[PDB]
């Protein structure tokens, strides 16, 4: 209990993540079959759960 | 589906662009998890040990 | 394939920045010519008649 309360996460991460996240999204280019299949896999998984 | 885009055929309904979104989000999940892990393992976990 | 260009997987795969370059300058030259023509025919020719 105590050790948790004496720790805080550095809030600046929120801004760093904002940049980093954008960069990972920024790649919109599926150049070949392998990434095409990975992309279709994740799309199928995410949509199948909601379906 | 790959021929349609080589040929630019006009009667082709199929356009596979949702694939790019979920590819991007999969990679963004990976990048966010990894950045958070690195912040944890080099900055926050040692602060936790001190606390 | 313009799509092979869009892939941009590797140099061996089609890397047609050349076609898009010559297209861009196609647009530049055509629009410059038409702008010059328009100023000529609606502004400069009537000024020429007055002079």
């Amino acid at each position: 209990e105590e050790s948790i309360k004496r720790h805080k996460w550095n809030d600046f991460a929120e801004d760093s993540l904002r940049v980093i996240q954008h960069n990972a999204l920024e790649d919109r280019s599926i150049s070949d079959k392998q990434q095409w299949d990975a992309a279709i896999y994740f799309m199928e998984e995410a949509l199948q759960a909601r379906l | 589906g790959f021929y349609y885009y080589q040929r630019h055929f006009v009667d082709s309904e199929l356009e596979c662009n949702d694939v790019v979104l979920f590819w991007r989000i999969q990679r963004m999940l990976a990048i966010t998890a990894n950045t958070l892990r690195q912040q944890l393992t080099n900055t926050e976990v040692r602060r936790l040990e001190k606390n």
